[PDB]
């Protein structure tokens, strides 16, 4: 009357082929909050009475 | 059906994106002193020509 079965193997999960990545050479930029820097020169003359 | 199988659960360990966060920024830094001493400068440095 009463008859089991074993169970059969499985599908096992591939092996996800992963990923691709490509070599470079980078330069990171940022903004700037430095002041535009160049020199002068004054000419006046004090005066006093 | 019966099995001689044992189980067991693996889920990756799924992808997370972190934003760029601050608490504060240079500007509200710049603007936390009571008197910007280059604003007030430049404010007053105008006084002929205005
Ligand atoms: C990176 O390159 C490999 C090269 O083998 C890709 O392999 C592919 O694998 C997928 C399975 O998802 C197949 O559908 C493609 O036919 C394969 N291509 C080749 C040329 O073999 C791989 O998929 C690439 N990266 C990603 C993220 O898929
Ligand atoms: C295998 O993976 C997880 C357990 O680690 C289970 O998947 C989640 O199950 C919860 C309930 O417990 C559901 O709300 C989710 O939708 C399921 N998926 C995710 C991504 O969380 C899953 O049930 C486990 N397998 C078995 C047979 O229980």
């Amino acid at each position: 009357a009463t008859v089991v079965q074993f169970e059969q193997p499985r599908r096992c999960p591939t092996r996800p082929e992963g990923q691709n990545y490509t070599e470079g050479i980078a330069v990171v930029f940022k903004e700037n909050i430095a002041p535009y820097k160049f020199k002068a020169t004054m000419y006046y003359k004090d005066v006093t009475v | 059906t019966v099995s001689t199988f044992i189980d067991l659960n693996i889920t990756m360990l799924e992808d997370h994106e972190f934003v760029p966060l601050e608490v504060y920024t240079r500007h509200e830094i710049k603007d936390s002193g009571l008197l910007d001493y280059t604003e007030v400068q430049r404010r007053n440095q105008l006084h002929d020509l205005r």
